[PDB]
DNA sequence: CCCCCCCCCCACCCCCCCCCCCCCCCCCCCCCC
DNA sequence: GGGGGGGGGGGGGGGGGGGGGTTTGGGGGGGGGG
């Protein structure tokens, strides 16, 4: 992300976002006083595509037909948009933890 | 914000000095040390912790005062006006009044003793110039206020729509029924806290349905060296008092007009909890009290509770007097006209046969044919006889149901699983009413009844099966109003001849028009509309409670089996199988020999033998064959 | 002179605990326990006089896992320890803590005092628990009181269902946004100490390190909903229930439906009046947090499998008590056995029909290979629903059938269900799947059940005068998708009666038959025994078939043969096919086929 | 066997928090002994 | 040459202000009657 200061017009850049989306805390300019005023510069800032897409256990492998376990999986970049609902795949990359933002 | 202040007719201090006096004085000497403190030395053995206090008590405390020429302020009239203050007035005397113990206790084995002592240790080291708790903390009973008998306002039992905004405060007696009952769960009287810097514990007592923790050490072995531990909250040390609540509603009866029924929360605590169960009626004395919701939410602290509602000696008293099964059958619903060998095999049916290892060991009967004749009343006397009975219809108990499911509690969000009639009769017996108009569901329940003796549950990802051990009783009342009583039952009953062919009898039974029948049935209708008593002579009614004394004792007297009865049931099954060497569907079977071995059985039991007896097979052969020809009709 | 470990509020010493703990879990022979408790006459020197967990200790160090299973008697036994077993009961997370520490000291002490050559830094990476059990009376659910609130309990109960795990940090991860220098902090009681400064005194710079959320150490806990049983509740009111949390590989320990034991620590909280405030409701919940959890060879096999009437023998074992009606018993025991597969369509199934009088044992067969089966289901056909049967719909739940995936489908009342109904079981025993598709759902529900249905004739009676299309009155190529097809019925005689009779009646005078073996031996020949066809079976196959297709007949009789002579090679543990394995196969089809 | 029904499922005060200001403490520098 | 006192910076505490905290219709599935 890339911000510009809303009493004087620096601009903050490659600013690495958490699960939040997430703001300068100081700005950069020292003849400047602000801590957390901001304008977001749409056309510096980078994005990814991104798409969210939740999976359930395998049908042959519940252990009895029972209810299936889920879990939700994220796609970016050039992997969004292959995978289908009703499709059966195998994913890799990291497991990882979400706060509630 | 300052406060005004008024004048009031009451002092504490004096009403104090006259209740640890009460204490420390009273006895029921009209019954000729004091009670109260005997009954606190039990206190300080550990072996008690409710600690009651009768009105009735402090009244006759007062009669005797103002008998010797001093007035007691009433002391009645300040607990019943202001009740909840007084809790405080007493526990407070018997902390400054209860003796020491006598039973030994292992005394460091409660943690509140070893904290309290370090505590006390720490605070001589300080003391050394180098309350200790709050009194809740320490205090282990639970104190009780007993409302008065009739000789008051305690006394009256109030129904829930007369408990007025003016009664907060009061100890009242509210009268109705507990529509639901909460689980036990525990709530903090006062919380332990540990200071991770220091380790000097500290306390917070808790006095509303909220509170808020404390974070920072305020004691002064931290405050004074400024040092800003923080605190931990410790369920090892807190002391919890078991909390649960209950919403009682008026009776049925009471609700005037048009009214809808009016309720009220019931909160009880400490050893008075689980004292109370939904469908109870019941009177409960307790301090009526606002909470914070200008209008106050509300409810009922319980203090008092009134619940509306040797042997194998006393079965002596049938036994020795004789034929005690003819008479015993002949008092299963003596208002109820002949049909006496059909009484004889219901009453088998409570006492059972044998299971062994399965052996399937319950015993079932079928009435069948045309409506009326008092059969659902027999029915439900065989449900008030019996114990562990429950009695049915095909589509009645709509609730929840003869069939068993998974199910919310949709008044709230919970989940849960729950049986239905079969699993409470399970040990037991259920009566099925109206049993030709049961549903595919209620049918296949009875097939897992008769064919694993359980109830099946698929659903929500649960699979499982509870246990319905249960003997039968049921009515297959026909079709179209009224029996052909010529054909088979088949052409006049809705049921599967399959499930009929599992009952280890089956009574078809018909409403014939018959003036001489008719007449003596009559005479019996009549005849107990006129007397009023003895629904007939030498049939010596046995009471019920009484008569539960022999069905548990016969019930237990399992039989052994005799070479006689081996190769007699044996002969017995082929001389039946000749008549079934052919009109109707009572063919004999291996189901039918079950059938007569668990009523010889039960007959085994009901002479009370070890060996089962020839006798015991043709008898049972006797009702079968009354049975199929009873069917043959 | 010294500082001294206590257990708070007990003025136990830690160090004298845990030296009481360790010299029961060193030198504590099983023997201790049988003069502890009953069966003192059954001491036995060669199982008895084991070190026995040091025993233990030895084989979970070979196989290399954390948990050590503590029977909570034993500690009574050993003299030094008595003490210890109550305070355990009182105290359990802190002599847990201890005991945890302790395995971990022996597996040390055992490579060292050994001096071999296992890796020190597997066992120093490794985390070690103890699992204490059977700590005493399993008290009511609906029993607990204030008093059990830090003690260890035991319940048993009922699983309703369960959340899926739940990550529940262990470590918290610390970045420096300034230096980027790391720093590791265990979370203490559920909170985090996070570092006010950074560590490095060459930044020091205040409020500057932030959490890395994926850097940092997660355990696993999951949350289940555990019911008092409909069995033990004063039944004119609902069952309680309690949570309970579970943790790390006691994770996904127990499912939906499981009637189980749990021992763990009794514990409650308090729950916040609004997440945005530190304000707490006065009455605490409450839950378990267990520490352990529990349910409800081949020599002796290889014994049973040279047997001479092994046939009957196994056939015998699955219904001693109904009369012997061995050709119905022998084909029932193919189906237990079943044949093989072959992915490249067709399935290594049996499936059998049980027609004649509803006035036979033939329902009480059908129980008892229910409770045969592994992984059976039982129901009855009478107004049976195509989908209640099958799968029912928001989510799709799976019926009877589906649920008896891998087992043995037992249905009575077969011949009242409706065609629809059987139209939906044609692709059972054609495919052993369902080809759903409705709104929303469209799937093929794999269900490979060897069905074993219960059937009538229509009305009362079988007529003897007719063949059993006639009587059955379903189709006759509903009856060809059975393998076996069975009469049983009602017909007087006395020397049957009488034989029946006295085999009924004999069961009240004595005090394989048992179907912990059989079903144990069926178990063994599935997952060893897996028969290849030889071709002394594959001519009298083609010639069979050929011969009773011009007795008129179908090559689902040729695979009914090919699956029942594999089923028949199960036996003796014989694992190849051959022209005996074919001939019964035929014959017992010869018996069906006649119609 | 076919069609209709009916059942299900779904759309003003008090606490936490943050900002601002003032005082106190601790270090550095200079002078005095 | 070391220790005290004066002066300036930096941090912590305390106070003050502010904001937040069930009916109606429709389709599809499932079961029952003509
Ligand atoms: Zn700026
Ligand atoms: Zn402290
Ligand atoms: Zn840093």
């Amino acid at each position: 992300a890339s911000f510009t200061c809303d009493m004087c017009r620096a601009i903050v850049d490659n600013v690495e976002q958490s699960f939040k989306y997430t703001e300068p805390t100081f700005c950069p300019n020292p003849s400047c006083e602000n801590r957390a005023f901001w304008t977001l510069n749409v056309t510096r800032s980078r994005f990814l595509d991104w798409q969210k897409v939740r999976i359930q256990e395998n049908a042959n492998e519940i252990p009895t037909g029972s209810m299936p376990r889920t879990l939700d999986v994220i796609l970016r970049g050039d992997s969004v948009e292959r995978a289908k609902p009703g499709d059966r795949c195998k994913f890799t990359g990291v497991e990882i933890v979400v706060p509630d933002v | 914000a300052a406060l005004p202040s008024i004048q009031l007719p009451v002092d504490y201090n004096n009403l104090f000095n006259e209740i640890t006096d009460f204490l420390v004085t009273f006895k029921q000497d009209t019954l000729s040390g004091p009670k109260y403190m005997a009954m606190l030395q039990k206190v300080a053995n550990r072996e008690l912790n409710s600690v009651i206090i009768d009105l009735d008590d402090i009244l006759q405390y007062q009669n005797e005062k103002f008998l010797q020429g001093t007035q007691a302020d009433d002391l009645v009239s300040a607990i019943q006006q202001n009740a909840n203050h007084f809790t405080e007035l007493f526990c407070r005397a018997i902390d400054n009044n209860m003796p020491l113990p006598t039973k030994e206790i292992d005394y460091k084995d409660d943690v509140l003793d070893v904290i309290l002592n370090q505590r006390r240790l720490r605070n001589e080291r300080m003391l050394s110039d180098r309350e200790l708790f709050p009194p809740n903390l320490t205090r282990r009973y639970f104190l009780y206020f007993k409302p008065l008998s009739q000789n008051a306002i305690s006394s009256k039992p109030l129904s829930v729509r007369q408990i007025k905004g003016d009664f907060l405060g009061q100890l009242i007696t509210v009268r109705g029924i507990i529509t639901r009952v909460s689980d036990v769960k525990p709530a903090v009287e006062v919380i332990a806290y540990t200071c991770d810097q220091c380790g000097y514990e500290v306390f917070q007592e808790v006095n509303s349905r909220t509170f808020t923790p404390l974070s920072e050490c305020t004691s002064e072995e931290c405050s004074q060296n400024q040092t800003k531990g923080q605190l931990f909250m410790s369920t090892r040390a807190s002391k919890f008092s078991a909390f649960q609540e209950c919403k009682i509603q008026e009776l049925s009866q009471q609700v005037p007009v048009g009214h809808i029924p009016r309720s009220l929360n019931i909160h009880v605590n400490g050893t008075l909890v689980r004292s109370l169960s939904p469908g109870d009626i019941v009177d409960v004395t307790g301090i009526f009290l606002p909470a914070p919701y200008l209008l106050t939410e509300t409810y009922l602290e319980a203090q008092f509770v009134r619940q509306h509602k040797d042997v194998e000696e006393r079965v002596m008293e049938l036994i020795t007097s004789g034929d005690v099964y003819n008479r015993l059958a002949k008092s299963i619903a003596p208002e109820i006209y002949g049909n006496l060998d059909v009484k004889k095999a219901l009453l088998l049916l409570l006492v059972g046969g044998v299971d062994k290892r399965k052996i399937r060991g319950d015993i079932n009967v079928c009435l069948m044919g045309d409506p009326g004749v008092a059969k659902s009343q027999l029915l439900k006397a065989i449900c008030k006889i019996s114990p562990r009975g429950v009695y049915t219809t095909g589509k009645g108990s709509s609730g929840v149901g003869l069939t068993a499911a998974v199910m919310k509690d949709p008044v709230t969000d919970e989940m849960i699983l729950e049986g239905g009639a079969l699993v409470l009769a399970d040990n037991g017996i259920c009566c099925i009413d109206e049993f030709d108009k049961m549903d595919e569901s209620d049918r296949t329940a009875i097939h897992e009844v008769m064919e694993q003796q359980t109830i099946s549950i698929s659903k929500a990802g649960i699979n499982t099966t509870l246990n319905a051990r249960t003997s039968i009783l049921a009515a297959a009342n026909p079709l179209y109003g009224r029996y052909n009583p010529r054909l088979s039952p088949l052409d006049n009953i809705n049921l599967p001849a399959a499930l009929l062919s599992r009952f280890d009898i089956l009574f078809l039974m018909l409403d014939i028009p018959s003036r001489d029948d008719d007449e003596k049935l009559a005479e019996h209708v009549t005849y107990v509309h006129m007397h009023n008593k003895q629904p007939d002579l030498d049939f010596t009614p046995v009471e019920p409670s009484k008569m539960r004394e022999y069905i548990a004792y016969a019930k237990t007297k399992r039989p052994v089996m005799s070479e006689a009865v081996n190769d007699y049931v044996v002969q017995a099954y082929i001389r039946l199988r000749q008549d079934s060497k052919r009109f109707s569907f009572g063919q004999a079977t291996p189901r039918t020999l079950l059938g007569i071995i668990r009523l010889s059985q039960a007959l085994a039991k009901l002479r009370l033998a070890d060996m089962v007896d020839i006798d015991d097979v043709e008898e049972a052969l006797r009702l079968v064959r009354v049975s199929k020809e009873s069917l043959y009709q | 002179s010294e500082p001294l470990r206590i257990i708070w509020g007990t003025n136990v010493s830690i160090q004298e605990c845990t030296t009481n703990f360790r010299n029961f879990l060193m030198s504590f022979k099983y023997k201790f326990r049988k003069i502890l408790d009953e069966r003192e006459e059954f001491i036995n020197n060669t199982t008895d006089e084991e070190l026995y967990y040091i025993k233990q200790l030895n084989e979970m160090r070979e196989l290399g896992t954390s948990n050590l299973n503590l029977d909570a008697r034993n500690l009574l036994a050993y003299k030094q320890t008595e003490d210890l077993y109550h305070q355990l009961l009182n105290y359990p997370q802190e002599v847990i803590s201890i005991m945890d520490q302790t395995i971990k000291d022996c597996m040390v002490s055992l490579i060292v005092d050994n001096n071999l050559d296992y890796d020190l830094d597997e066992i120093e990476t490794k985390f070690y628990k103890v699992r204490p059990y059977n700590v005493g009376s399993c008290k009511g659910m609906r029993e607990l009181n204030p008093n059990d609130i830090d003690k260890l309990i035991n319940l048993k109960g009922l699983v309703l269902r369960s959340t899926p795990v739940i990550p529940d940090m262990k470590v918290a991860f610390f970045k420096c946004n300034v230096c980027d220098h790391t720093m590791a902090v265990e979370i203490d009681r559920g909170v985090i100490q996070e570092p006010a400064r950074c560590e490095r005194i060459d930044c020091n710079e205040p409020n500057s390190m932030s959490l890395i959320h994926n850097r940092c150490s997660f355990a696993d806990k999951q949350v289940i909903k555990l019911q008092e049983t409909p069995d033990f509740v004063p039944d004119g009111q609902t069952p309680h229930s309690i949570s309970l949390c579970v943790y790390d590989e006691l994770v996904d320990s127990c499912r939906a439906g499981d009637r189980i034991e749990v021992t763990g620590t009794f514990r409650s909280i308090p729950i916040r009046a609004n997440s945005r405030q530190r304000v707490l409701k006065s009455l605490y919940k409450t839950y378990v947090d267990v520490v352990h959890v529990k349910k409800v060879d081949l020599a002796k096999i290889r014994e049973v499998a040279a047997r001479e009437d092994l046939y009957s023998l196994l056939a015998r074992s699955i219904a001693p008590s109904i009369y012997e009606l061995e050709d119905v018993k022998k084909g029932i025991l193919l189906q237990l056995f079943g044949g093989t597969n072959k992915t490249f369509r067709y399935r290594g199934d049996i499936n059998i029909l049980l027609c004649g009088d509803p006035s036979t044992s033939k329902s009480q067969i059908l129980q008892y290979v229910h409770k045969i089966t592994p992984r059976g289901v039982y129901t009855s056909g009478k107004g049976s629903s195509a989908v209640g049967l099958t799968a029912y719909i928001l989510v799709l739940e799976s019926g009877a059938l589906v649920l008896s995936d891998g087992g043995v489908c037992c249905i009575d009342e077969f011949d009242k269900m409706s065609d629809s109904t059987r139209s939906v079981l044609h692709e059972v025993m054609e495919q052993q799947t369902i080809s759903i598709a409705k709104a929303g759902i469209i799937t093929t529900l794999n269900a490979r059940s060897s069905i074993l249905a219960s059937a009538n004739p229509i009305g009362s009676r079988y007529n003897p005068n007719l063949p059993v299309t006639e009587n059955i009155d379903l189709p006759p190529p509903l009856l060809s998708r059975f393998d076996l097809v069975y009469l049983v019925l009602d017909k007087v005689d006395e020397k049957n009666d009488r034989e029946l009779a006295k085999h009924l009646t004999n069961l009240y005078l004595e005090d394989v038959l048992p179907v912990e073996f059989l079903t144990m031996y069926i178990s063994y020949a599935k997952e060893h025994i897996h028969p290849i066809i030889t071709e002394a079976a594959k001519t009298e196959l083609v010639r069979a078939y050929v011969g009773m297709r011009k007795m008129t007949a179908t090559t689902r009789q040729l695979e009914s043969m090919i699956r029942l002579a594999e089923a028949h090679a199960k036996m003796k543990l014989k694992n190849v096919v051959e022209l005996e394995d074919v001939q019964e196969a035929v014959r017992l089809i010869r018996s069906a086929i006649k119609d």
